[PDB]
RNA sequence: AGCAGAAGCAGA
């Protein structure tokens, strides 16, 4: 008797039992080595689909540019980037008279948003390419480096506060002849070693000053740093993604807020909604298209997907979209929106780290950088790498970068690209023929609903749609997509069967340990179970199991097994003594080797609150000690929100709410100088918070200096503390004298002027 | 007093020339940037990193202080913390055991007031303990994907208002502006003040825990039956796709409390104000000096984003947003496409009388709701081109079809009028043409369906047609369709400012009206 | 605007004030001002004029030379400058353009629609049926169905791993004392002496009085873990002038055919036994009615999985990767020895301890995530490797002794192998318990749907059968060309095994396969319900799937099951 | 050797 798992689908339908098809217990593929090979591949692929158009040289950057827009219409089913401006404009003109007043209103609100939006809004964008150091930094850093850097060139923009004058300086910084900036350089210092050679390169970095020419800076500003995508699911081969510079971000958010303010008032958009709000708004829209099915006629759905979506689009199309969308708005805002496409139109692509060569005989390896990539005979590369480097030649630049006019680099204008895909759906009908189409669009993934008298005519409607998409620079996937009569389909990896079915395996990775800290991960793990009970169709028995499977792994992750068990370990030895000392054992936390009180009924409540009354008075005083040493300085974002792929959880400020070392770093890089840089800002902020108690909660506003304020505040504190009777005349005149100095210190220009 | 100690530390920072130029150059604005500044790399896969580091020797980082030094170096052959001082902080690190030791052998802390600080969480446990659990019932439940409040509040407010409350509680000097509709929670402020006094827990936490019990957490969920927070919190246990569960909570009555009263209060202000002349001027002078419990009605209508119709009418009269939606008696409509010109014309109707009606011209589409049934409308100039609905209550499925046929202004509707239609309201005033036609066709439904006619049903898997009796059929009414698929809730997130007429009708900025006085519910 | 030239005196209408400390304005005057200001603020708000007032305290953006010229070159083809595109887009009328552009486009640009029929759907991946290729080998981390656990009764509480390995080897002394074996089967590039001299050093270091489980840094161990095999980092300037240095042609996964052992694995892992392996900890008291039902359901669901063989295999992988990840960080540069542990309980409720073999840890200076630790696996097994010769090319097998299983003898085989893993797989190993949920959620949904119809808990009815309803029967598999019926609990164990097999052979081939095959599955679902499905490029779908199949066993066996499932649906479709 | 899979790790 032989077993077969696919035979399950005879008794059960596939959509209701789709959870089994996703192997999300298993290991996803990670990035081995460099991503230069894939980066070059995409650089070619992008130019391959646009090579028929006009080639020309940029007089500013001095690079190889390609322009397929208003190019020759293709005569083949291979991918095309050869869009037609005329068509895109008509599609928008069709869309405007369908939703009259939308285009100008979205431009109004996005503008009246911009007028208030401050520089610090840029801080929340995770990864960012820091031009000053040619490395990926975290947003707020790349911002602050650029702010300080700009001040050297006499570009005091961020001081005013608003994003407008900061972005004014960004486009003014491209006019500068010589760009001075703060930068990091390593120092190759030697040390003794007992390893083969007898020495060791301990790389120490420090803060220095570097200069750059106008042209070199523009190239760095227009750059995008590439890498390989880790843990990409549902795909065999690895693909390379990119990251954006800090300059362009300011202009992007304005256009994405505009394209958002369009997509909000569109029924066919699957954006910007998320969670159940999506599931709801979709099921609504599915009905809105089903209803268009005429009398005595068939309704069909195409399971849509686009290949080479980010590669076949073009900034020049998006540039027209803004100039169309903004029609009625004033000039400065129209100029503002036009920038974000332009900087992608003239963008430059970094080529990662580079390839590596070896010799099996002598057992030696060596890294080959991007600048010195061609300084070598081409025969010495392998067969597939040779062909890549051959086609890279003309687009390649001599300082280790590739020019790249077409393409949008693996996602960035996600909203406005949906608007373009929606504008394709906004046509509906061609030639007054016997069909109608509409659909759902969400970035590259779409879903077309075609209605007609019979299904033979539906295919001619699909054929026309496929052909209309080619005119807008959109490539429907013949290889992957398919179609059928209405009933079931796929869309954003959410399946349909007389309603959107629940799918559990998708969310399976989140059930495990989060990786923040003991106290938090606990409440997170249960909140995941709570959400998945409601949203993703998990029953009580599976939920109760999921409780056990979390606590089980939780104990092995954090090494906090039951107090009445003999699992020998370092922490576990102390747990056993705590188990014996305490009388109220049922009140202990799991992190302190306690029992798991959690069950379906009490998931929403936090662990510490459930057990508080059952604790001992001496145990809770330590567990919940106010000035305990493991927390540190708190922020409102740290307690509330957490990272999953963001969401917000609920927990108490316990001793188990602790933080990590500052993730190691790569190599014996002794980052002493740079750690002082971090503390220097911290201490200032920590002193700032003491002067201004709010700070953490209420983001304070002021164009004046931090010191200048702290002086004026600490003055008045003493003024009040003398009158109310907290400080004496001696302590008051102390302060007024001490502060007096601080004033003279804070209005100098160089030394601290010590005295004898 | 701390005051002086700050100044000394500031002077000691101005000795270091790097920190001097930070405080000199960096702005109060930029504070929010430099606080997030770090070196490091944000490492992918933190769950992988946690399991790895937890197995290592000293993964934790420790804050320096007098309390840090009370942790010893070793304990029975176990390394708790490490000496190796980093040159920057002169600081330290520690291991997983260091925390466990602290909870075992560490010092006692003043945990007084802890219950009152995290009160919002403790009220959840109060609800679970005292709650009695009813019977379980296995049966298929149709779950409406509604917008709902996730967590119950002490007092609902918007973020803008609640912040200035939180400020006057914890940071009374820095609060600044004395706002109008903010302080009047002086009962709540003075109450929170005295409760959160003796505790010495970090302010940033107190503020967050106030915000959790003063700010609305409203998300979309699959819901059926009760729509109250103290239920919703337990929703995971109360119901699933294919089962149900009864539940009765701690039972102190919240959320619904104000929502229910605010409805009635507004409705009753209307009924009195309609009669006498200049209803607006009375509706204002009344609602100004009305009260719910302690709050004036202004702050309740503004803070709570619920209401029915009367709420939004009273809102508009006083002067706040209401919601971008359109109502016609019992019918609700949200514009999804198109725009029309209400244009005056002389109209003959079926019975043989000339009524002066305004005619909606142009192609349009609408997301529409009535009671338990929801659907989608498409109309044009005096023509209902298409209508869709979902399987629900037959009383409301009928009303929806009727009310759509009314506002569609279909010629087949106008021709189906028989007899006189002189209807009046409560005050004894003539209803305007279309509000008249509404009540006629709701009453005499059968006269319309015969005049309408029938056509073929659309042959799409999950659709079927209907007839006069509201039953399944291969024939269908010209335009109307029914679907098996379940539809989204009402859904009206965005908000808009509105003006008001003498007769308590609400005018959108364009020129049309959305919420009429006549559209309220009589149910008391 | 004043720096510090004058003393400022700020007064506000709404009762705020800012003054200097050295200033000589008393509380008296401050009042006069602030009172008068508010007195006017009230008289303004009374007669409605407070928002009109403009107080004492109460957009420009243009482009530069560089960015303008960048924009001017960022236009579509044909245009001269940006001002042209702007004024073109704003003032021209594009109506009727799409229709003209569609007309002059070539008809070769089409979707090529073809209606989907059954005879179009040929079997996927024809090369797996061909006998000329070598059959797919056993490339998993540990043994699954071929395992053999050495038993031991214990008091029933946790204990150190070295003490456990010692007591297990103490009982079976016939096997522990073997210093004179017989060689069975060999790998291609392995070494018998070094592998055996390791094993002996493992047994010696485990069975002694000492605490330290560190293995000595021996020359036979240096080869087995891979000492000094890394390529040295020379500088780029030297490599350029060197001619023999090249980029190596990277290895492609070797193409393999179907193997019968994967079928047997699926069969034996799904089969029931008397043992129970799971270590699920306690939960709180069941107060609510739902919690009683969940706990009632768990008793059937959980134990039906727990009894099965896959559950015993799972917990072996978990507790091994749990301890392996710990040792990799605490002792980075030390050759250590780790046992293969798993705790067990049988029907009567008695505590056993299992030992499936040993494992030698290599040098684990792990900085990056992909970095590879090298583990050497020594595992016990009843199976004879000469039965299926193509199954064990990677493994080196020994014959150590015999054991009384119950009545007759059974031959003991020690399976040696040089292996590897990374921090990623070790993490996913610890979190491999969730296979329970993926399978259990699917079957619990079937129960809830059934209970919705009739109106009471159908858990008992589906498993065993009760008064009215018969037992729920799923089509579980095939028997030499015909359909076979199986119970509800068997279907749970089937999916749970499948879920576990996703982790065992989880790599790029699986992810890419299951994604593209899922599309073809949905097309088969459309044919079953009769929805007139259409396809555009059928060979495009197949070409996407076929390249995923190479040397992953579960992929190749899933491809065989898919084609057999497709064939038996064709017969079922005609009726 | 081996993990692995279009390029790396097998201490720097």
């Amino acid at each position: 008797m032989n077993i077969n798992p696919y035979f399950l689908f005879i008794d059960v339908p596939i959509q209701a039992a789709i959870s089994t098809t996703f192997p999300y217990t298993g290991v996803p593929p990670y990035s081995h080595g460099t991503g230069t090979g894939y980066t070059i591949d995409t650089v070619i692929r992008t130019h391959e689909y646009s090579n028929k158009g006009k080639q020309y040289i940029s007089d500013v950057t001095g690079c190889t540019m390609v322009d397929p827009t208003n190019g020759p219409l293709p005569e083949d089913n291979e991918p095309s980037a050869y869009a037609q401006l005329d068509c895109v404009l008509e599609a928008l003109d069709r869309m405007d008279e369908e939703h009259p007043g939308l285009f100008q209103a979205a431009s109004q609100n996005a503008m009246e948003t911009l007028m208030v939006t401050t520089v610090d809004k840029l801080t929340q964008g995770r990864q960012t390419f820091d031009w000053t150091v040619c490395r990926n930094q975290p947003a707020a850093t790349a911002l602050n480096t650029t702010i300080t850097s700009f001040r050297l060139n006499d570009l005091n923009g961020a001081d005013k506060g608003g994003l407008i004058p900061f972005c004014q300086d960004i486009i003014d910084s491209l006019d500068r002849p010589e760009m001075t900036f703060f930068s990091v350089k390593n120092i190759k210092k030697k040390l003794p070693a007992k390893n083969r050679k007898g020495f060791l390169i301990k790389r120490i970095p420090m803060k220095v000053k570097d200069k750059i020419t106008k042209v070199e800076y523009i190239k760095r500003a227009l750059s995008l740093n590439t890498m390989t995508k880790d843990a990409e699911r549902g795909k065999l081969k690895r693909r390379a993604i990119a990251t954006a510079g800090i300059q362009i971000r300011g202009f992007v958010l304005v256009v994405e807020n505009l394209a958002k303010n369009i997509c909000e008032n569109l029924e066919q958009s699957g954006l910007p909604v998320g969670g159940n709000e999506k599931k709801a708004k979709l099921s609504n829209a599915v009905a809105k298209m089903l209803s268009n099915c005429p009398p005595g006629g068939i309704s069909m759905t195409v399971t849509g997907d686009n290949t080479k979506w980010n590669e076949c689009l073009n900034p020049r199309i998006f540039l027209a979209m803004t100039e169309r969308i903004t029609r009625d708005s004033p000039i400065w805002f129209r100029d503002f929106c036009s920038i974000a496409p332009v900087l992608f139109s003239n963008k430059i692509a970094r080529l990662g780290k580079g390839f590596m060569i070896t010799s099996k005989t002598k057992r030696l390896k060596a890294q080959i950088p991007c600048p010195d990539l061609f300084s070598i005979p081409l025969e010495r590369y392998n067969e597939e790498t040779r062909a890549k480097l051959k086609k890279l030649k003309p687009f390649f630049n001599e300082e280790g970068t590739a020019s790249l006019s077409p393409g949008m680099m693996m996602g960035m204008f996600n909203m406005l690209s949906t608007v373009l895909g929606v504008a394709a759906l906004g046509i509906k009908n061609i030639g007054n023929k016997e069909y109608l189409w509409d659909g759902l669009q969400s970035s590259d993934d779409f879903a077309l609903f075609v209605n007609a008298k019979d299904e033979e005519t539906c295919m001619e409607g699909i054929n026309d749609f496929y052909r209309t998409c080619k005119l807008l620079g959109i490539n429907m996937s013949k290889k992957k997509s398919y179609c059928n009569e209405t009933g079931m389909f796929e869309f954003t990896s959410m399946f349909y069967r007389d309603g959107f079915v629940s799918n559990f395996a998708m969310e399976l990775p989140s059930f495990g340990v989060a990786g923040v800290n003991e106290s938090a991960d606990m409440a997170i793990g249960m909140t995941i179970i709570k959400n998945n009970m409601i949203n993703n169709g998990m029953g009580p028995a599976t939920a109760q199991t999921a409780i056990q499977l979390f606590i089980a792994d939780y104990r092995y992750t954090y090494k906090c097994h039951r107090g009445d068990s003999k699992v020998e370990g370092k922490r576990m030895k102390i747990i056993k003594e705590l188990w014996e000392n305490t009388k109220g054992r049922d009140g202990l936390l799991v992190a302190d080797g306690g029992p798991n009180i959690y069950n379906l009924r009490n998931l929403h409540i936090p662990e510490i609150v459930l057990k508080y009354n059952l604790m001992d008075p001496e145990y809770k005083g330590r567990l919940l000690h106010p000035q305990n040493p493991f927390v540190g300085h708190l922020s409102i974002e740290g307690i509330k929100e957490a990272d999953i792929t963001k969401m917000d959880y609920d927990a108490v400020s316990g001793t188990h709410s602790w933080r990590t070392k500052r993730n190691r770093s790569i190599l014996n890089t002794d980052q002493r100088n740079m750690i002082l840089e971090e503390q220097c800002y911290a201490k200032c902020c920590n002193l700032f918070e003491a002067c201004f108690n709010s700070a953490s909660y209420r983001k304070p506003v002021g164009q004046h200096s931090m010191l200048e304020a702290m002086a004026h505040r600490l003055r008045m504190d003493a003024r009040l503390d003398y009158e109310s009777g907290r400080m004496s005349k001696d302590d008051f005149e102390k302060a007024m004298a001490h502060l007096g100095e601080i004033g003279y210190i804070g209005s100098g220009s160089g030394e601290n002027l010590y005295f004898q | 007093a701390m005051t002086l100690a700050k100044i000394e530390l500031l002077k000691q920072l101005l000795r270091d020339n790097e920190a001097k130029t930070v405080l000199k150059q960096t702005t109060v604005d930029q504070y929010n940037i430099i606080r997030k500044f770090n070196t490091s790399r944000i490492e992918k896969n933190p769950s992988l990193r946690m399991k790895w580091a937890m197995c290592s020797n000293f993964p934790l980082a420790l804050t320096k202080g007098d309390m840090a030094n009370r942790i010893p170096l070793e304990y029975k052959g176990i390394q708790l913390k490490t000496n190796a001082e980093d040159i920057g902080t002169k600081g330290q690190m520690c291991s997983i055991a260091a925390v466990t030791w602290w909870n075992t052998y560490g010092p006692i802390g003043d945990t007084e007031g802890f219950e009152r600080v995290y009160e919002s969480f403790f009220l959840r446990k109060m609800r679970l303990d005292n709650a009695t659990w009813g019977r379980i019932t296995f049966g298929p439940v149709e779950r409406v994907r509604k917008r709902v409040l996730l967590n119950p509040l002490t007092k609902e407010m918007p973020p803008d208002e609640a912040s200035n409350v939180i400020m006057e509680i914890l940071f009374p000097k820095e609060a600044g502006i004395p706002r109008e509709s903010t302080w009047i929670h002086r009962e709540l402020i003075k109450e929170k003040r005295e409760k959160l006094k003796g505790t010495m827990i970090t302010p940033i936490v107190l503020a967050y825990m106030l915000e959790r019990e003063l700010v609305a957490r409203r998300r979309f969920l699959p819901v059926a039956g009760a729509t109250s927070a103290e239920f919703i919190e337990m929703l995971h246990c109360l119901q699933g796709e294919n089962w149900r569960q009864i539940y009765h909570p701690g039972g102190n009555k919240l959320t619904e409390s104000r929502s229910q009263s605010m409805i009635v209060a507004c409705r009753k202000i209307i009924r009195r104000s309609i009669v006498a002349s200049n209803p607006l001027e009375l509706a204002v002078e009344i609602a100004n000096k009305t009260v719910i419990d302690t709050e004036p009605l202004k702050s309740c209508l503004a803070a709570i984003d619920g209401g029915d119709v009367a709420c939004d009418i009273i809102r508009a009269a006083l002067g706040l947003k209401i919601r971008q939606r359109q109502r016609f008696g019992r019918l609700e409509l949200k514009r999804i496409s198109g725009r029309g010109f209400k244009n005056d014309e002389e109209i003959l109707i079926g019975n043989g009388t000339i009524q002066k009606i305004g005619i909606w011209d142009g192609e349009e589409e609408f997301h529409v709701r009535c009671g338990e049934c929801r659907g989608i409308l498409k109309k044009s100039k005096m023509k209902l081109e298409k209508l869709l609905i979902n399987s629900a209550k037959k009383e409301d499925m009928r009303d929806l079809i009727i009310l759509c046929m009314v506002f569609s202004q279909d010629t087949r509707m106008f021709q189906g009028v028989r007899g006189e239609i002189n209807f009046l309201n409560r005050a004894g005033q003539l209803l305007s043409p279309m509000y008249q036609l509404q009540r006629y066709f709701l009453n005499r439904s059968n006269d319309l369906f015969d005049q309408w006619g029938y056509e073929e049903s659309p042959k799409a898997s999950e659709l079927h047609g209907i007839n006069e009796s509201m039953n399944a059929s291969d024939y269908t009414l010209k335009g109307v369709v029914v679907t098996r698929n379940v539809i989204d809730d009402f859904s009206s997130t965005e908000t808009e400012k509105v003006s008001i007429t003498k007769n308590l009708s609400l005018i959108k900025r364009t020129g049309e009206v959305i919420m009429g006085a006549n559209d309220v519910s009589e149910l008391e | 605007k004043l720096g510090n030239s004058m003393e400022l005196m700020i007064f506000s209408y709404n009762q705020d004030y800012s003054l200097s400390n050295e200033s000589s304005l008393d509380e008296e005057g401050k009042g006069r001002v602030l009172s008068r200001l508010t007195e006017l603020q009230a008289e303004l708000s009374l007669k409605n004029l407070w928002q009109v007032l403009i107080g004492e305290e109460d957009i420009d953006f243009k482009l530069g030379q560089t960015i303008s010229r960048l924009r001017d070159i960022s236009v579509p083809a044909g245009f001269s400058n940006f001002e042209g595109m702007r004024s073109y887009i704003d003032n021209i009328d594009p109506k009727g353009a799409i229709e003209r552009n569609l007309a002059r486009m070539s008809p070769l640009v089409s979707v090529t629609p073809k209606k989907l029929t059954w005879e179009d759907l040929r079997p996927i991946g024809p090369h797996i049926y061909n006998h000329e290729l070598p059959e797919v080998p056993y490339n998993a981390f540990l043994l699954m169905s071929d395992e053999l656990g050495l038993a031991n009764m214990t008091e029933g509480k946790s204990k150190k791993p070295k003490t456990l390995a010692k007591e297990c080897l103490e009982k079976y002394s016939t096997l522990r004392d073997q210093t004179d074996p017989i060689l069975i089967m060999k790998s291609e590039k392995a070494n018998e002496n070094f592998l055996w001299k390791l094993w002996r050093d493992c047994v010696n270091t485990i069975s002694n009085e000492e605490m330290s489980n560190e293995l000595q840094k021996t020359n036979y161990a240096k080869w087995a873990t891979g000492d000094g095999l890394t390529y040295q980092k020379i500088m780029k300037e030297v490599a350029i002038d060197d001619e023999t240095m090249c980029q190596e042609e990277p290895k492609i996964p070797n193409k393999c055919r179907v193997a019968a052992w994967v079928q047997t694995e699926m069969n034996l892992l799904s089969t029931l036994t008397s043992k129970r392996a799971l270590d699920l900890p306690e939960i709180g008291p069941d107060v609510a009615p739902v919690e009683h039902v969940g706990s009632e359901r768990r008793k059937y669901f959980v134990n039906e999985i727990n009894y099965c063989k896959a559950s015993t295999v799972m917990m072996k992988y978990v507790l091994f990767h749990t301890s392996l990840l710990n040792e990799s960080n605490a002792s980075m540069g030390k050759y250590k020895v780790i046992p293969i542990t798993n705790r067990v309980v049988n029907e009567k409720g008695e505590s056993f301890d299992m030992l499936y073999g040993l494992a030698v840890k290599g040098q684990s200076h792990l900085r990056g995530d992909t970095d590879v630790v090298t583990v050497v696996t020594f595992e016990f097994s009843s199976t004879d490797p000469r039965v299926d010769s193509g199954k064990w090319p990677k493994y080196t097998v020994f014959r150590i002794g015999s054991l009384f299983v119950s009545g007759r003898e059974k031959s003991v085989y020690l399976y040696c192998r040089v292996n590897g893993t990374n921090k990623i797989q070790m993490k996913w190993g610890m979190e491999a318990r969730r296979c329970l949920l993926q399978s259990m959620q699917q079957m619990e949904a079937i129960v809830e749907q059934e209970s919705s119809i009739q109106g009471y808990d159908m858990t008992k009815a589906c498993f065993k059968g009760d008064r009215v309803n018969s037992p729920k029967t799923f089509s579980i598999g095939t028997q030499e060309g015909k359909l076979v019926k199986g119970s509800f609990g068997k279907a749970l164990r089937v999916i749970f095994t499948k879920c576990l097999m996703h982790y065992v052979f989880g790599n790029a081939q699986l992810e890419g396969f299951s994604a593209e095959s899922r599309r073809l599955l949905l097309l088969i679902q459309a044919l079953k319900d009769r929805k007139g499905p259409w396809v555009f490029d059928l060979e495009g779908m197949y070409s996407g799937i076929e390249e995923c199949i190479s040397n992953n066993p579960w992929v190749i066996q899933s491809a065989y099951w898919f084609n057999e499932w497709l064939g038996f649906e064709k017969e079922g479709s005609k009726v």
